[PDB]
């Protein structure tokens, strides 16, 4: 169905940024979590998509400021229409990168 | 005093009642030539007289080509939203008359072609099925509030346009085929396995088969498996539903 | 308003690129209105009649 | 400028031939043969609507006319308001882009027939075809075009159809009808394929 | 009203509908076998012989079991045309 | 698969995926994410917002802190279109609202 | 058939999750989703009632009672807590 | 079918849960749930009779009523506490 | 949908393959998305420090190769996470 | 059509090398026109100003409609001789 | 395809014309029909193009192509001179 092919290319996008975002040097492993909007049977109204990064850090490897950013960039370019105001970066500890 | 500023009052009442009229004209049951024409013009006169206070009147004068372009806009989003929905009512009637042409209903097209005999009664049965799930989910309240919603999303006033958009529209002829083949695909299926069987039996002793067994069996066979498919249409009613209201939403605008 | 004088501007720089009430006007305004309205009506109908002509087709 | 009340008259009268100008200036009658045939083809001469398949198509007309209606909106819509230009020099200068239109896709020989059905001999240059002689061409053409994508339209299912006879007949079957069969195998070729959004596609790029 | 009544309601009628047709077609089906495998058995095979059995059988299915279809159908058609009033929305 | 079904799988599905980014946290040793995605209907105006539960089991002694508690509702409340987070309700293995 | 499946299936997970409360031993949630009235002037909601059987003595602490109402309300669309009811196994209103 | 199908379920499992409750042998739970109307005035309530059969001496305690009113009534969609009935297995109305 | 996304994990290949091609550069990651924007991780061989000049010769080409990208939209960043944009 | 863009790369590609101090070249074209053209110089095989031109110029009339200031020409140090 | 490959045919038998001119050694062609053309000669040792060489290849060029302005060739010689 179209709604099984949307959620197939959801769930692709989030795993090809994920990798993307372990090659770097200082990560390990990462999450990304996409949400993309909705449409309604009324109403215009759009919903900046959104993103949620979980990094998890080599030992000791803390992200550079330039590294938040860059992780920043590259994930709301990889959404169309995605605000990086809307992307939240988090480490292994639960501290908010962004 | 006694004024009464008419031309004002005019253009007020004026482009909200082509905008509602030209729904209603098209919208699903809204469209359906059993409601007498008088009704149909007072229940857009109604609904214009309690919506169109509230909107910015405008002033462009009916003699005028701007006049000419707003009618046309108005025209093409009120039938725009009714043949959007009634692209699921479309859809049902071609999955029902591909389940009835397995059937062997009407045999009579494989042979002639538009030869002035065909009756797709099952198609017929689904699609007032399908209108009475309409009304129970009050899809036509949806239409009516989302036809006053495209006001605040695409104002009277002659605003610039798009263009796949039209496409999206269009596109969405696909939807019609797509959705059907499912609804079939409940029933063909085996029906197909059935004639597949079928198959099994002239593989046996030549000819004294097909035309005179097949026939009744699949018939039968076709009416009860899809008496038992019925009441699997609904979530696929609501799905369709959905589907052609969010279209709607999205590409509208 | 604000967007008013940016409209005033934007005008502008277009020429740059191109280079009591009485019974007397009570009725006049009345009589005027009742032409216009039915003008449209009849447009309307006009193009309400050649769209059913269209959907009326055979394909 | 004339009077405005026969301005009026004028409006309302070409207000008349809207289905006229739909069907012989614009595609239309191209999209609704093919739609036609392609239904024909599918073997269900009522699985959509006729509704549905005329409605398809003015959307698509929409579209496919919407540069000619920017070409109309500038030389037309907007001058007549600052009147530059206006009444004649521009209904005229409005309806050049179909003329424009038209002549892209009418043939040679459709021209060359109407026009000797004219007497019309010192018709030398290719912009200044009379409507006369340019609308008749241009619906025997768009006849032609529609008559051709219908035909295109029609090989697959034709060799669909054709195949399945052979594996019936083949696998010693010589009675099974095989259109029965073959219905839902089309109806899966041409959903899997998603043949309507390239069939639309074919069209817009067929002009 | 709710959407279970209404497909309910489709779901009975077109019981009652496979109720109706059951019988003739049933009943042509099993003439139709019976013929096919005795013309399988004597080794005769014309198309046209088949077809003659099949218009009897079926129109003695009306004399013996027509009056049953018309006392079940007219039920159907009078208790829907009574509880019209009740499912209304 | 039915329209409903799509869905309904679709939600188990984010559920499961930030259940698991949840646990993957240092001092988380397993997550539970319940989403609660609502209606449109004809008789209301502002559709009510979605919301969240997560209850997570915390390693022996391993409390989770202020910004734990912020960046799990931020990750959360973004998963989830519209998803405000003040709907977000994050408890732990004892009963104790986190947030 | 499809809506109340749904219903069964949260029912489960939620007092699943209940369970997974340390000092919870089994719970049992019961959800009461039905249609709402415009301009009945009072209508009414969503309603859930939740029995909990605690661990020997494990008392359920005033945050406990608070964060079952908050997962409860959360889980299910539109859900006032002020609608959720906590019960004990000995008949004892916790909410 | 479908419909008394589902008030039969929605019976056994409330029964269940309300033996569960420590005093509790067994509960037997009756619903009467009317027809529904979508005009704009026809309305009726459902109502609920529960019959408990309490272990030997086991009196339920006040709190403990409250909470079985409570269960069943979140569980019935619209069901006001006040129809809601309990009985032991002697005839007391506990309500 | 398939033709589209197959058509974008291809262009994403060939414009990390050229940008890898440039000695300094070892390996490329080339992340695309259209409603357009560009992501860009350069690996650089050991204290291969990529110049002004560099980092705008990878804009261009990652902007040209992408209908109507504005450079602006294309982020170039390292394998230590620094943003040579 | 992709066919048709991926061989007219490979052509240019090709005629660009021939030239002396190319040793490979490498062509992108994005047809909705512009160019990226990637070259692999001979070492120290510097290209002169004249030689940029005449690679602008090929890849420009290889392109229906290609207006040459969409062609950016890199060398492999990432040197932009545009 | 088959407008592509009568395309390819074109470039090659141009090209093959432009090498059989004394002074060149291999020509390369590249055509781009919406005209507009490229032409890449290598020369013999020394061999320069006269002026009228130049306007000749250009004739030819232009007259292969329907519809090809000469103003639209490009010639260029292997050590990247514009002769044009």
């Amino acid at each position: 169905s179209q709604f099984s092919e949307q959620v197939n290319y959801q769930r692709a996008l989030e795993g090809e940024l994920a990798r993307t975002i372990e090659t770097l040097g200082p990560v390990k492993s990462a999450r990304v979590h996409l949400a993309m909007p909705k449409p309604s049977l009324f109403v215009r109204e759009q919903k900046s998509p959104s993103a949620s990064v979980t990094v998890t850090l080599e030992p000791g490897r803390a992200l550079d400021e330039g590294q938040i950013s860059a992780v920043v960039h590259l994930v709301s370019s990889a959404v169309a229409g995605l605000p990086p105001g809307n992307v939240t970066l988090v480490d292994q500890s639960g501290h908010l990168l962004t | 005093v006694t004024s009464e500023q008419w031309l004002y009052w005019l253009h007020l009442y004026f482009w909200p009642l082509l905008r509602v009229l030209a729904l209603i004209s098209t919208a699903p049951i809204l469209s359906e030539r059993a409601i007498p024409k008088r009704v149909k013009l007072g229940l857009g006169i109604m609904i214009t007289l309690v919506i169109a206070p509230s909107l910015p009147a405008n002033d462009t004068p009916l003699f005028s080509i701007a006049a000419l372009w707003l009618a046309m806009q108005q025209i093409l989003i009120g039938i725009a939203l009714g043949f959007t929905m009634q692209f699921a009512f479309a859809a049902v009637r071609t999955a029902g008359e591909f389940i009835g042409l397995q059937m062997g209903l009407s045999f009579a097209t494989f042979v002639d072609p538009g030869s002035h005999l065909n009756m797709p009664v099952l198609a017929r049965i689904m699609d007032m099925l399908a209108m009475l799930l309409f009304l129970t989910f009050n899809g036509h309240l949806w239409l009516i509030s989302l036809l006053v919603d495209t006001f605040h999303t695409l104002p009277i006033g002659s605003n610039p346009v798009n263009s796949n958009a039209f496409m999206a529209l269009a596109r969405a002829g696909g939807l019609i085929f797509l959705n059907g083949l499912m609804l079939a695909l409940p029933v063909i299926t085996l029906l197909l396995t059935l004639n597949l069987a079928l198959g099994l039996l002239n593989r046996m002793a030549p000819q004294l088969s097909i035309f005179v067994i097949g026939f009744p069996l699949t018939l039968t066979v076709g009416i009860m498996l899809m008496a038992a498919l019925m009441p699997l249409i609904a979530p696929f009613c609501e799905h369709l539903f959905s589907e052609i209201f969010n279209l709607l939403a999205d590409i509208v605008s | 308003a604000i967007q008013g004088i940016e409209g005033v501007i934007s005008q502008l720089q277009a020429t740059a690129m191109a280079a009591g009430i009485a019974l007397n006007d009570v009725m006049a305004d009345m009589q005027k209105a009742s032409v216009s309205m039915q003008m449209g009506i009849q447009v309307r109908n006009k193009l309400v009649a050649a769209y059913q002509e269209v959907m009326s087709m055979q394909v | 400028s004339w009077s405005l009340s026969v301005q009026t008259l004028v409006f309302i009268t070409s207000l008349t031939f809207l289905p006229a100008i739909l069907l012989m200036m614009t595609s239309f009658t191209r999209i609704i043969i093919v739609f036609g045939l392609l239904r024909n083809a599918l073997g269900t001469p009522s699985a959509p609507p006729n509704q549905v398949l005329l409605g398809l198509a003015l959307f698509l007309t929409f579209f496919i006319m919407s540069p000619v209606i920017d070409k109309i909106y500038v030389d037309a819509y907007q001058p007549f308001s600052e009147q530059k230009i206006s009444m004649q020099e521009a209904l005229d200068k409005g309806a050049q882009p179909l003329r424009a239109f038209m002549l892209r896709q009418t043939r040679e020989a459709d021209l060359a027939l109407f026009a000797r059905l004219a007497n019309s001999g010192p018709l030398q240059g290719p912009e200044a075809v009379p409507m006369r002689i340019l609308l008749p061409a241009y619906v025997t053409s768009e006849l032609k075009t529609a008559f051709q994508i219908g035909f295109t339209i029609f090989i697959p299912f034709l060799i669909i159809d054709l195949v399945i006879a052979s594996v019936l007949m083949a696998l010693g079957m010589m009675m099974v009808p095989p259109a029965t069969i073959a219905l839902p195998f089309k109806l899966m070729l041409f959903v899997l394929v998603d043949g309507w959004q390239l069939l639309m596609g074919s069209l817009a790029q067929s002009f | 009203m709710t959407p279970e009544s209404v497909m309910m309601m489709g779901t009975e009628a077109m019981k009652v509908a496979l109720a109706l047709a059951a019988p003739l077609l049933l009943v042509a089906l099993i003439t139709g076998l019976i013929i096919s495998i005795l013309q399988a058995a004597t080794q005769i095979n014309e198309m046209t012989l088949s077809f003659i059995p099949k218009i009897v059988a079926v129109f003695i299915a009306i004399i013996v079991a027509g009056p049953w279809m018309l006392n079940l159908l007219l039920d159907y058609v009078r208790t829907l045309f009574s509880n019209l009033p009740y499912i209304i929305g």
